[PDB]
């Protein structure tokens, strides 16, 4: 619609992104599984996990796709899927002033090829993904805990990991050191059920 | 499914033994480096205990990842990335022993 | 008011019992107790008499009060009480 | 790993400030998640809020009111002054020059008062909220902003007088931590890091957000890629920020400060206590929160330390499913070893400063 | 609905009616949905509730001062879409978002009514019916509640 | 002559036209090795032919840079090198083959 | 659109080279910087005399939380608990029961200041302006237990600071 | 600032600039802390007619992402966007 | 009256229902006792007479509102009353190895314990844990041991069900027994009466004593029983000191301080007690009765004496000293 | 059967003792909306919640007290429980039966359905 | 008595010296460190009170925990604290240092630095204003002024 409340939408960028998505799909039919452009003009390419390195290399070196900047590499944990972890690569093409997202899937066991060869920035991002979610990255130069404690056990950002964790720290005089003890909260984190019983967005309705 | 490192359980057991050798040989140095009060036997007993904890695994993929995690802990221990408390965390000391007898649990609390 | 133990009773009706071990926390320190009981204070406030069947109270000060609520005064025995303020209003007989 | 006095392998160990902010965000409503972003980069506060606000607004498919957008840019450039002051002064302080730190920090104290005048808190403001800004500027705030900006240029020049031409400062910065342009792009560097090597990239220009397209400024570009050029770039960014601030102070439009949607922005307190609909929305927005349409986005702004992006994932509820935060410092510190190769220990200190590493954002 | 109001006039106020020691009644909030009347007439079987008057002055409730006595009276609290009818014991105790819900079975009678035990901070706050078409449908006895 | 490219690590090429022509010929040969049906070969050959034609047509370096719209001519040379390496890697990967495997069930369904 | 920092070739004029060598040998720029600091010496120091002199503050300042009362003397808090919900740090713990009169009066209003982030969402959410962050920033304690504020503590804080709190609200309610 | 003329001259000479023109300390140009009561305006949707929320519900006008291509059941080369134009050197100050 | 149902998992935030007033908590044994009560989740009332700064070490040993510090005076019965009024358990650890200006061995080991026991009974305290010494004897020459036994009898008289514990030369990190021997450097070589060849001592580990005290509180039959905390092995004084200097990397040189107004380095009674062989009482319950298994000195010796290393024995050479011969 | 229990990091006590309940949340009787009752959810057994002595706040040691995982289908929840080795109890979704409704029946001629009041 | 008078006066002299020349170490961990710098900034100028920022923890008297003490950083804090010489005082600045603040329920945040190190003065706020931190230091100075270490030794 119109008026200040509604956000203005640019259709030109939408058309450009759709065309380029088709371009990428045609060039890489072996790996590209699905191409989507969001209504807010964000092209997303879904690729089979085996194509992490080829697709990224194409999107980085190709003359008409000069995405030479790995903006952010992250993971989304959806426990309702067999391949719960979804590895998402956010790219930036300075030459064409555009961005693209490469989304792949992985299990808790299936390794994913490291993209350090494609982007050197991928090192620490993949370390974080392994540390927080537990997605092993094959051929990684140094895959180790980057954010958790040295002796920490478990992957915190997993949806099945408790928010407060399983262990807590304190200083004990008898052992003269900081010791790890089972977590005991003086005030339990009060879970608030806020989801309304009435549907909010008809456009995103999943038919039964 | 693509194997992480080992295609078969026998290959995985080879990796497990390699890790066990490294941990077994590192324990004496670790006690010296962090000036731990545990004995070399105690550390090696803990290493064997930790390995035996994950002795029910049958999937080579899971065994591979367990070895990778075991390697990572060894790397931190060798590189002194861990601190004295971190090494001692394996030896739960301050934590009071929780009994297993039903009658004892019955007295202790509402523990299921 | 003060409990038999000697501990002043809060407006929330709370007073550590004699057998309560927690009473030791006030051994050398005072027990913070507010000395303006709200329930007593409104009881002091007089009951307004407004001829209109329905009156509206905002708590005073407009935007500095409470959401405006309309009170009905049909009940003769009872006096219309503000939901937020607690002020009582009556219809003159 | 030092060869006596030469750095061979500088392994950066992070996580000393890893507080699990991203996971905590998932357990809280969108409004409740906003204060977290203030903490992420505790040097540039309102800039962090703007990036999160833009991401939520994009998913909400709403547009902040024109006045709020100008207010966001005005305080955004004020925020950029805060960080650049902090970056340069603390970098010089570690190098040894201690006088400039105190000189510019009083100006930083003055700017903190501007935060407190408009939000009520000195550092963490939570003023830029998804949908606009929390409140309108207090009468007289803009006038004081003009007074500060008028005399601020002299302060920057005094900083240059003590550092820029000083030979000792140049020796500690010139030809230190040189990054090739191609390496910077591949290593995911952003902000001053790219501009320092000559890469002509600036989100405020290439991908304009809010009313940055309606302001005129110049992007400082380095020539050698050393710490000294990046030091000059950060100083010039402060100067160009004053240029933007003056424009905003002269173009601030009349209007509301929040999107006129009571299902996204809470209604005014007077309206809440009068209108039945307003009270309902005021109740729901603060208890449940606004439901964001299902989707995902990666909105990034040209934050003072570089590109600050938020990968917001909405499941259709009032609490985000996944909120990955792109910290510009994270990538920069990852490339510290590459920059530190073939340098001395003291050079490492300078390289840390030129990357403007705040471990709050790095550890998220 | 919309996000603002155009009502520049004064709102109405309705005198509340006592219907018993269990259901706190604030008829000012009633939206004249007639759910309570229909429920009392059909499910409960007690023809006490009804509409008095016509137009905007139509008040819902017993014309005379009478207590609505039923073994299933408590359900009228649930059926009421607005907070006109509220549980007198549960009144002012807690909010819905904080309460944790635990599905359970009632033991007061041998019906086996499925109940939802709303507990906050490890304290039973209220008991709500759980849908079971075969046993309790959507209603529970006043004792159970 | 251009004193410097501005970008650190990028050097001015004294013979940019000849270098671009040689690189484009190499790229074209490598694409010729690629199967014709492959979209990569078709599109890349189109792009390279356009760029090569413009390079041969315009002898002025600045006008050529403006014509190609790839930035400084050294940047265009770098782009050509990257494209050539990518073409070889594509010959290895053969991404023109059919899809490896369809996504398992609703692996790309949001919201849940 | 873009400005070239540095990127300035040095002139090789013998006069220019002479002046550059003069700068190098005679340490001119160091003297210039030294003079700048000397100028800073003779300026007026910007230090305020704490606590005899207090720093500037705005009426919107957020500090010690405080529970307010109506002019009659009744607690404004009507136990809606939405401030508990909005609190991003889950610091407010509210338990309410019908008062002897029958109004919604909380039996427990506990906020641990050691967990509160002083965001101000609580005062923006309260529909009766009951919980309002006060102007007092100097309330440091010596024991952790003191930070955890009871309902009685909040009521006393409100009673103590009411004059200033009311004045500040009167000076800012129009903006809100 | 309350400094003697001699001190002012010495200060300015040492700095090389007229510091009295722009003194960092704030004296009287500050705005009065006490200000007249404001009257903030209303938004574009504060109207009694033609204000139906259906015509201004941007939140509900969002649509699921459009699927351009799905593996489940001569074109010219296409770039993601038109190539970025070269930035132009500043006219206020080309070289710092 | 003050009976609290224990609730929780036994952690820092749990409730063990033990309101305890640990007299003399600012001491070697006191710290460990408070730590055990704190880690279980007990309301540890700490009566202190020293500066509050000296009591800061006890602050992190408990959760919020679990360690309460209140000033007490051994010469004031009222102070004892206000500190044990709400306590269900009172533990008495007050004892100084050297007499002071205003406190003599009689006052510290008779008068103060008796006042605590009498007040506790009047207050209704359920259990009292007095801490005597194994070598305490009514006719023992040393005033320390003699006064301790005198107070022990008075404790039983005032508190009939008092659980009196008699440890023997507790050793630990902040102990005055192992560290005292390893401090013979100040006293020339190793001053040993008759080369300490007729003295066999039975040292007990600090944690073992503290855990026994906590176990005694829980134990329902411990009330009224005089426990005697003995060590795992009996060591010859000469062998023990030789072992001490050995693990401490100290040259073993086998070979007035009461005057010192500041804490005396050595006491005449301490010298007598050091050269006095520990008694052996087989008629009293021990650690095994409370379930605590005695920990050998050898295992915990390095933790107390490695910190006393000179140059290169905590590293480099790191020669392992074998266990010293035990006279068992 | 995937065995991720060793890789989860969950303590053994909270791997065996836990009793996961797979179920579809019931509709709150107070409201009439059914949007909440559309996705399967997984919750853990409730355990002791004692009172903190200082303030009275409820304290717990259960680390998984607040863990609620939504799942598209029951099979997904079952598989996830099996992967993590948690004993899982599944409650089949209860969908209200379609009910015949007639406004005319309110004014029946010879039926009980005839309403006394409107 | 005369002995008490002499001891009391000497104790006051010792108390004055320490409270007047407190040397704090900046254990800046998070956002609160920025406000701590603003305390040392010209407007407030902690040095004016004799409180000079001593980088060396071995020559410090006050440890100002400013920020969120994570589990990874927790051992370092205690180890630095025990390497401080005595008398040593700990001032907790910020809700995160006090009781975890915004990250109280985080999986890798210590629920208050009080667990790791004993704290003397708690400065509330997020971040506490520089005056509030300055107020806390002055409160610590008054706390030191009340200390009677010598008097208790004499009366022992
Ligand atoms: N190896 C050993 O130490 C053994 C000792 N014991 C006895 O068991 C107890 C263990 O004491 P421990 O914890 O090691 O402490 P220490 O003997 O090392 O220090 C003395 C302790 O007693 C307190 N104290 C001493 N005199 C007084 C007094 N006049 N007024 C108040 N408090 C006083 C001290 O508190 P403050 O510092 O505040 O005065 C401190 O807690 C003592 O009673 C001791 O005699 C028995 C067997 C072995
Ligand atoms: C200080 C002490 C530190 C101890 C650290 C020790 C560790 O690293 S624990 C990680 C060890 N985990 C493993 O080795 C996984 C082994 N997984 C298995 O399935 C094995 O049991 C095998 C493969 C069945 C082999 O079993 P056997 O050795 O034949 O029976
Ligand atoms: S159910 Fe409630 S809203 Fe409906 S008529 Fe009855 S009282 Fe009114
Ligand atoms: S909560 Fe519902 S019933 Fe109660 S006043 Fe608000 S809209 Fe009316
Ligand atoms: S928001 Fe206001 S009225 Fe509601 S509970 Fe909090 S203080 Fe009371
Ligand atoms: S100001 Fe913020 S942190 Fe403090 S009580 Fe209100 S919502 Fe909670
Ligand atoms: S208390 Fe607030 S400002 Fe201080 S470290 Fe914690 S979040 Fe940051």
């Amino acid at each position: 619609d119109t008026r200040p409340t509604i956000r203005p939408r640019n259709d030109v960028v939408h058309k450009q992104l759709s065309a380029f998505g088709q371009y990428v799909a045609e060039i890489l039919p072996k790996y590209v599984q699905q191409v989507q452009v969001s209504c807010f003009n964000e092209l997303e390419i879904f690729i089979h996990p085996d194509g992490v390195i080829p697709v990224l290399t194409f999107l980085r070196d190709h003359t008409n796709a000069q995405f030479k900047s790995l903006a952010d590499l992250t993971a989304v944990d959806v426990p309702t899927r067999q391949n719960r972890f979804e590895i998402v690569y956010n790219l930036l093409s300075l030459r064409f002033n555009s961005r693209i997202r490469v989304k792949t899937y992985t299990d808790e066991l299936t390794p994913i090829e490291s993209s350090v060869t494609v982007y050197k920035a991928a090192n620490w991002y993949e370390r974080e993904i392994w540390d927080m979610f537990g997605v092993f990255f094959a051929n990684h130069p140094d895959l180790r805990r980057i954010l958790t404690d040295y002796g920490f056990e478990g992957h915190p950002f997993r949806k099945d990991f408790p928010l407060s964790g399983y262990v807590e720290l304190r200083y004990d005089d008898e052992v003269k050191r900081v010791v790890a003890e089972p977590v005991e909260l003086a005030q339990e984190f009060r879970k608030f059920d806020l989801n309304s019983p009435w549907e909010a967005f008809p456009a995103y309705r999943q038919p039964p | 499914v693509k194997p992480i490192f080992s295609r078969d359980m026998n290959e995985a057991k080879r990796r497990v033994r390699e890790l066990y050798r490294a941990w077994y040989r590192e324990v004496p140095n670790t006690v010296h480096l962090f000036q731990l009060d545990i004995s070399v036997k105690q550390g090696r007993d803990k290493v064997r205990e930790m390995f035996m904890k994950n002795a029910h695994v049958t999937d080579p993929r899971v065994v591979d990842l367990l070895v990778i995690k075991g390697k990572m802990e060894l790397e931190e221990t060798i590189n002194v990335w861990k601190q004295r408390t971190h090494i001692m965390r394996f030896f739960h000391e301050t934590e009071a022993p929780r009994p297993t007898d039903f009658l004892s649990k019955f007295y202790v609390g509402h523990d299921p | 008011r003060t409990s038999p133990t000697g501990e002043k009773v809060t407006h929330t009706g709370q007073a550590y019992d004699d057998g309560d071990y927690r009473r030791v926390r006030f051994s050398d320190r005072q027990k913070e107790v507010n000395e303006n009981f709200a329930i007593d204070l409104i009881a002091e406030q007089p009951v307004s008499e407004v001829g209109s069947r329905v009156i509206s109270c905002d708590g005073g000060g407009g935007a500095l009060g409470h959401p405006r609520v309309y009170i009905n005064l049909d009940k003769e025995t009872k006096t219309g009480t503000c939901g937020y303020c607690g002020l009582q209003f009556r219809q003159p007989h | 790993e030092l060869s006596g006095e030469m750095v061979r392998k500088c392994d950066p160990h992070i996580g000393l400030l890893h507080r699990g902010t991203e996971k905590l965000i998932e357990y809280k409503t969108y409004l409740q998640a906003l204060p977290y972003f203030d903490r992420l980069d505790y040097v540039s506060m309102m800039c962090n809020e703007q990036a999160y606000s833009l991401a939520v607004e994009k998913l909400l498919n709403i547009q902040p009111p024109p006045r709020a957008q100008w207010i966001r840019v005005l305080f955004g450039e004020i925020t950029r002054l805060l960080n650049h002051i902090m970056a340069v002064t603390t970098h010089a302080l570690d190098i040894g020059a201690m006088t400039p730190f105190f000189w510019m920090f009083e100006e930083r104290e003055k700017m903190f008062e501007f935060y407190e005048r408009v939000s009520g808190a000195r550092m963490h403001a939570a003023y830029i909220r998804p949908g606009g800004v929390h409140q309108d500027l207090p009468l007289g705030l803009l006038d004081d902003i003009y007074e500060f900006s008028k005399n601020f240029s002299f302060r920057i020049d005094e900083l240059e007088e003590m550092l820029t031409n000083n030979r000792i400062w140049r020796n500690r910065t010139v030809d230190i931590g040189v990054v090739t342009a191609e390496d910077a792009l591949n290593y995911g560097f952003s902000g001053v890091m790219l501009r320092g090597s000559g890469i002509q990239w600036d989100l405020r220009k290439t991908q304009p957000y809010d009313v940055y397209d309606q302001v005129e400024f110049d992007v400082p570009i380095g020539s050698r890629g050393d710490c000294y050029d990046r030091y000059l770039c950060r100083v010039e960014e402060m100067r160009q920020s004053l240029r933007i601030i003056s424009q905003c102070l002269n173009k601030m439009p009349p209007g509301e400060i929040k999107v006129d949607d009571a299902k996204v922005s809470p209604p005014k307190r007077a309206e809440m206590k009068t209108s039945m609909e307003s009270l309902i929305h005021h109740f729901k927005l603060y208890t449940e929160g606004y439901q964001v349409p299902p989707g995902a986005t990666y909105t990034a702004i040209e934050a003072p330390k570089g590109e600050f992006g938020v990968y917001l994932v909405s499941d259709g509820s009032s609490r985000p499913y996944r909120c990955k935060i792109k910290a510009p410092g994270f990538a920069h510190l990852a490339g510290l070893d590459k920059m530190s190769k073939g340098h001395m220990l003291a050079d490492v200190v300078a390289i840390i400063g030129t990357q403007d590493i705040v471990f709050g954002e790095v550890d998220r | 609905g919309s996000d603002r109001s155009r009502f520049l006039e004064g709102k109405r106020a309705v005198e509340d009616k006592n219907i018993g020691p269990l259901v706190k009644t604030i008829m000012t909030r009633c939206i004249q949905c007639t759910r309570c009347i229909r429920f009392a007439s059909e499910i409960a079987g007690v023809d006490d509730l009804g509409t008095t008057g016509r137009g905007n002055d139509m008040q819902v409730g017993t014309y005379i001062e009478k207590m609505f006595m039923s073994e299933l009276s408590g359900n009228i609290i649930d059926i009421c879409p607005v907070g006109a009818l509220t549980s007198k014991p549960y009144a002012f105790t807690a909010r819905p978002w904080e309460t944790r819900k635990t599905e359970s079975i009632d033991v007061m009678d041998a019906v086996g009514s499925n109940i939802v035990v709303s507990t906050r901070t490890g304290e039973v706050m209220r008991i709500l019916p759980r849908m079971h078409e075969d046993i309790n449908e959507e209603w529970i006895s006043d004792k159970t509640r | 002559l251009k004193k410097t490219t501005g970008l650190v690590g990028l050097a001015v090429c004294e013979t940019p036209h000849e270098r671009l022509k040689i690189l484009y010929t190499k790229i074209l040969d490598v694409l010729g090795q690629i199967p014709k049906n492959a979209a990569y070969r078709k599109y890349t050959e189109q792009i390279t032919n356009e760029k090569l034609g413009m390079v041969k047509a315009e002898p002025d370096v600045k006008k050529l840079e403006e014509q190609l719209q790839g930035g400084q001519i050294e940047e265009v040379i770098l782009q050509a090198e990257n494209e050539l390496s990518l073409a070889r890697k594509m010959l290895r990967w053969k991404p023109w083959e059919p899809l490896v495997e369809e996504p398992p069930a609703n692996q790309w369904k949001w919201p849940i | 659109t873009y400005k070239f920092v540095n990127m300035r070739e040095p002139s090789m004029d013998m006069k220019s080279v002479t002046d550059r060598a003069a700068q190098t040998l005679l340490w001119t720029e160091l003297v210039r910087g030294l003079g700048m600091t000397l100028s800073y010496l003779f300026r007026e120091p910007a230090t305020i005399n704490y606590p005899f002199e207090k720093g500037p503050l705005s009426p919107r300042f957020r500090g010690e939380h405080a529970l307010r009362r109506y002019p009659s003397g009744e607690e404004r808090c009507i136990a809606c608990k939405l401030c508990e919900a909005v609190c991003p740090a889950q610091a407010i713990t509210i338990e309410a029961e019908p008062r002897a009169d029958g109004s919604r009066r909380t039996t427990r209003y506990d906020i641990d200041m050691t967990k509160c982030i002083y965001c101000g969402f609580c005062q923006e959410a309260c529909p009766v302006d009951a919980i309002v962050e006060g102007p007092n920033f100097e309330f440091s304690t010596e024991t952790h237990e003191e930070l955890l504020y009871n309902k009685e503590k909040l009521l006393n804080n409100g009673d103590k600071w009411e004059a200033e709190i009311a004045a500040n609200i009167q000076a800012d309610y129009l903006y809100r | 600032a309350s400094a003697t003329r001699v001190i002012q001259l010495l200060r300015n000479w040492a700095s090389g600039r007229d510091l009295q023109a722009k003194l960092q300390l704030r004296y009287q140009e500050i705005s009065k802390r006490t200000q007249p009561p404001p009257k903030l305006p209303v938004g574009p949707s504060h109207k009694l007619s033609n204000n139906y929320y259906c015509t201004r519900d941007g939140r509900r006008e969002a649509m699921p992402p459009s699927i351009v291509m799905s593996s489940q059941k001569e074109k010219k080369a296409v770039t993601p966007a038109p190539p970025i134009k070269r930035w132009e050197l500043s006219k206020d100050q080309p070289y710092l | 009256h003050h009976a609290l149902i224990p609730h929780g998992k036994g952690g820092r935030s749990s409730v063990s229902g033990i309101v305890a007033t640990v007299f003399g908590a600012t001491g070697f044994l006191g710290r460990y006792v408070v730590n055990h009560l704190g880690r279980m989740g007990s309301q540890v009332i700490v009566p202190y007479r020293c500066e509050p700064y000296d009591t800061m070490h006890l602050r992190p040993m408990g959760d919020l509102g679990q360690i309460i510090f209140m000033e007490w005076n051994g010469k004031d019965k009222d102070s004892i009353r206000k500190v044990v009024e709400h306590s269900n358990v009172v533990i008495n650890l007050v004892g100084r190895e050297w007499e002071t200006k205003n406190f003599d061995f009689e006052d510290v080991f008779v008068k103060i314990p008796h006042a605590i026991a009498q007040v506790s009974k009047e207050a209704g305290v359920e259990k009292l844990i007095h801490i005597s010494h194994l070598n305490a004897d009514i006719k023992s020459p040393s005033r320390y041991l003699r006064s301790k036994a005198v107070g022990e009898k008075e404790v039983r008289a005032a508190f009939p069900e008092a659980t009196i514990i008699k440890p023997s030369d507790i050793f630990g990190r902040e102990d005055r027994f192992l560290n005292y021997f390893a401090s013979m450097r100040w006293f020339g070589g190793v001053p040993l009466i008759s080369l300490g060849k007729e003295t066999v001592k039975q040292p007990v580990y600090i944690v073992d004593v503290s855990k026994g005290i906590i176990n005694a509180i829980k134990d329902p039959d411990a009330k009224g029983k005089t426990f005697a905390f003995v060590g795992p092995n009996r060591y010859l004084l000469f062998d023990l000191v030789q072992y001490i200097f050995a693990v401490a990397y100290r040259p073993f040189l086998p070979y007035l301080f009461e005057v010192s107004p500041f804490e005396p380095w050595t006491t005449r009674d301490k010298v007598e007690r050091v050269h006095m062989s520990d008694m052996t009482l087989p008629h009293l319950p021990g650690l095994e009765d409370l379930g605590i298994q005695a920990t050998p000195l050898e295992l915990k010796a390095i933790e107390v004496l490695r910190r006393h290393r000179t140059y290169r024995w905590l590293t480099s050479e790191m020669e392992d000293v074998k266990p010293a011969k035990t006279v068992n | 059967k995937l065995d991720i229990t060793t890789l989860t990091g969950v303590p053994e006590e909270h791997i065996k003792t836990r009793k996961v309940r797979i179920f579809v949340p019931a509709r709150n009787n107070m409201q009439s909306g059914v949007n909440n009752t559309k996705k399967w959810k997984m919750e853990f057994d409730t355990r002791e919640r004692w009172e903190n002595p200082l303030m009275g706040w409820s304290s717990t040691a259960d680390p998984l007290s607040n863990l609620v995982l939504t799942f598209s289908t029951k099979e997904d929840a079952v598989a996830f429980a099996e992967k993590n080795g948690w004993s899982f109890d599944v409650e089949e979704r209860k969908v209200p039966k379609p009910k015949s409704k007639s406004y005319g029946a309110n004014f029946s001629w010879n039926k009980r359905t005839r309403v006394s009041t409107k | 008595s005369r002995g008490e008078y002499v001891v009391a006066k000497l104790d006051d002299l010792v108390n004055w010296a320490r409270r007047s020349s407190l040397w704090p170490m900046t254990f800046g961990l998070a956002c609160c460190a920025v406000e701590m710098m603003h305390m040392a900034a010209p407007r407030y100028d902690m040095d004016r009170f004799g409180v000079v920022f001593r980088a060396s923890p071995r020559q410090s008297d006050v440890m100002i925990v400013a920020g969120t003490l994570t589990n990874k950083m927790a051992p370092a804090l205690r180890k630095v604290y025990d390497q401080m010489p005595e008398p040593r005082y700990v001032v907790s600045m910020g809700s995160c240092a006090n009781g975890g603040g915004y990250y109280h329920y985080s999986y890798s945040v210590v629920r208050g630095c009080d667990r790791i190190v004993p704290v003397d003065i708690y400065v509330p706020g997020c971040p506490p204003t520089a005056e509030a931190l300055l107020y806390g230091i002055l409160q610590l100075q008054r706390k030191i002024k009340r200390e009677k270490r010598l008097r208790i030794w004499y009366r022992r």
